[PDB]
DNA sequence: GCTCTGCTCCTTCTCCTTCCTCTCGAT
DNA sequence: GGAGAAGGAGCAGAGC
RNA sequence: AUCGAGAGG
């Protein structure tokens, strides 16, 4: 949402997968 | 299926557990933080602090007995307990 | 015991009852007052003047209820016949056979005066697609679906077990067990693949219901 | 009628194990 | 110690 | 390193 420390800038291109602990800190 | 979904609507005592921990080890590692830290620095505390406020950014995947599933997010489960 | 000592009368005029009692509950259409037959009318119509059971006399034919067909389409007739001869041979066991296959009956009830030997057991199973099905009079004297510790087994139609089946998300390995050989599964003729309904009352519930496969 | 072809009805055999902890004193 | 698994044995029936 | 013995709970 508005808290943008909710998005990650890697997770934006696509870089990070939220369901996946070889992602981590989601 | 995202409707007709048969599990409960509350979260149990495991769900929740797992959830507290999986989130305090992300405060740990130095994740940010989604409420206000008002005096907090217990990871846990923090995490339950966020539980609370459902802003704890988290999905269950409850199986079922033959390999299906239903998937439940911290929001919509009821943090009853 | 002797033809004086009725009690061997009376101990057929009870597994009479049961036989009745099994068949109705098989699904056909037996009366009440049908299975309510007094001793002394069981000895006026069934036995000889000369105090002899006449065995063969108690022989019937059952047909399947409405009720019963429109839940299992197949239900074919029932043929129940007692063996005259205390011990059961090939011989006799050939001609109840026949009588099946002459008459057609998609099922028949064979009791035991006795005992049988093994020239008559591996025909029982010589006719297909009909079922033979065989008791002893002992066995049959007390009707053991009427103890304390038997609940109710309900029969499901092959539309009930597959609901179930779905429903659940099980196959049908998954579902608890009951042999052929068990009593119950004898008294109901339980067919490998068939599933029975269970109603128990309990202690954490008012009744609690189970499933069962016959294997 | 009499051996025969199956049994099923017995007797006569092989197999296994709270937890956990401490020390010494031998090879 | 009390199973279970493998084996010898002793008779109802049954075909020639 | 095994092996037995003595104990403790």
């Amino acid at each position: 949402p508005e808290q943008k420390i909710t998005e990650i800038e890697d997770g934006q291109d696509g870089g990070v997968t939220p369901y996946s602990n070889e992602s981590g800190l989601v | 299926p995202k409707d007709q979904r048969a599990t409960t609507p509350y979260m149990t005592k495991y769900e929740r557990a797992r959830i507290l921990g999986t989130r305090a080890l992300q405060i740990s590692m130095n994740a940010p933080v989604f409420v206000d830290l008002e005096g907090e620095t217990d990871p846990l505390r923090i995490a339950m602090k966020e539980l609370a406020e459902k802003k704890i950014p988290l999905v269950i995947r409850r199986y079922l007995p033959d390999g299906s599933f239903e998937d439940w997010s911290v929001e919509e489960l009821i943090v009853d307990l | 015991m002797d033809q004086e000592n009725e009690r061997n009368i009376s101990r057929l005029w009870r597994a009479f009852r049961t036989v009745k009692e099994m068949v109705k509950d098989r699904g056909y259409f037996i009366t009440q007052e049908e299975v309510e037959l007094p001793l002394e009318d069981f000895k006026a119509k069934y036995c000889d003047s000369m105090g002899r059971p006449q065995r063969k006399m108690m022989s019937f034919q059952a047909n399947p209820t409405e009720e019963s067909i429109s839940k299992f389409p197949d239900m074919g007739s029932l043929w129940v016949e007692f063996c005259d001869e205390p011990s059961v041979g090939v011989k006799t066991m050939k001609t109840f056979v026949i009588h099946i296959q002459e008459k057609n009956f998609q099922t028949g009830i064979f009791v035991y005066q006795n005992n049988i030997t093994p020239s008559a057991m591996k025909l029982v199973p010589s006719i297909p697609p009909a079922t033979i099905e065989t008791f002893n009079e002992a066995a049959l004297v007390v009707n053991i679906t009427h103890h304390e510790l038997v609940p109710k087994h309900i029969r499901l139609s092959s539309d009930e077990k597959r609901e179930l089946l779905k429903r659940y998300r099980l196959k049908e390995s998954q579902l608890p067990r009951i042999q052929r050989a068990d009593p119950v599964a004898l008294y109901l003729g339980l067919k490998r693949g068939e599933v029975v309904k269970i109603i128990r009352k309990s202690e954490t519930s008012g009744r609690y219901a189970s499933y069962r496969i016959c294997m």
